[PDB]
């Protein structure tokens, strides 16, 4: 990905891809 | 909470790390 107005599953995307196969808690209602 | 920025704004890789496990 690329800085720009995130949100919601991009969001999660952006936080995966800097995080790692790690994980993150943001996890949204969709 | 992470929503009033980075839904809002932008997020970038450093403060998206604040997120990290």
């Amino acid at each position: 990905f690329v800085n720009q107005h995130l949100c919601g599953s991009h969001l999660v995307e952006a936080l995966y891809l800097v995080c790692g196969e790690r994980g993150h808690f943001y996890t949204p209602k969709t | 909470g992470i929503v009033e920025q980075c839904c809002t704004s932008i997020c970038s890789l450093y403060q998206l790390e604040n997120y990290c496990n």
